[PDB]
């Protein structure tokens, strides 16, 4: 169904043979970033659920594969599985729990 | 010696015409499918490859059949001694077995 990420089709009538018309989907600007398989906080290890763990050099973020839109780590966006001890290439940095500005206030 | 089968052939007509690709051509083409699936994934296939350490694609690979992307980061030792196992007997068994 065309060369890209498949959208949608459009057939066309042609003489003896039919036409069609493959929308897709092209990634075009690219960036480089660092980026790790987990996240050590609390000797614990966070994966992300959907997603892929970013670093533009001094923040990590967390963002969709197919698309540069960052945010932060949280505990709504990853998964705990374990300690850091195992996993190669754990870095550390820290996870937002949403609940504590509530139990704050 | 004797003649030949190639040349009974040729002298009564019957040629046969070189392909367009030699064999090093192949061999390029396959070289750069493997260049392109070993270092960017399924991303060189859609258009620009995109860089990615293997070990996060294999979790992607994993994650693509109903896997938690996590059981790789505790068996990637044992996966990749899987790997270099069966890679090894894949060419055992070529060149042993020849039908
Ligand atoms: C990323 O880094 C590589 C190596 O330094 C470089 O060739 C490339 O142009 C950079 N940018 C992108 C978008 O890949
Ligand atoms: C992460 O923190 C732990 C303890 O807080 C420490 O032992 C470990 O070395 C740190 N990781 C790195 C890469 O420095």
């Amino acid at each position: 169904c065309g060369k890209g990420y498949h959208l949608m089709s459009f057939p066309q009538s042609a003489p003896h043979g039919v036409v069609f018309l493959h929308v897709t989907y092209v990634p075009a600007q690219e960036k480089n970033f660092t980026t790790a398989p987990a996240i050590c906080h609390d000797g614990k290890a966070h994966f992300p659920r959907e997603g892929v763990f970013v670093s533009n050099g001094t923040h990590w973020f967390v963002t969709q594969r197919n698309f540069y839109e960052p945010q932060i780590i949280t505990t709504d966006n990853t998964f705990v599985s374990g300690n850091c001890d195992v996993v190669i290439g754990i870095v550390n940095n820290t996870v937002y729990d949403p609940l504590q500005p509530e139990l704050d206030s | 010696a004797a003649r030949d089968l190639i040349c009974a052939q040729k002298f009564n007509g019957l040629t046969v015409l070189p392909p367009l690709l030699t064999d090093e051509m192949i061999a390029q083409y396959t070289s750069a499918l493997l260049a392109g699936t070993i270092t960017s994934g399924w991303t060189f296939g859609a258009g620009a490859a995109l860089q990615i350490p293997f070990a996060m694609q294999m979790a992607y690979r994993f994650n693509g059949i109903g896997v938690t992307q996590n059981v790789l980061y505790e068996n990637q030792k044992l996966i990749a001694n899987q790997f270099n196992s069966a890679i090894g007997k894949i060419q055992d068994s070529l060149s042993s077995t020849a039908s």
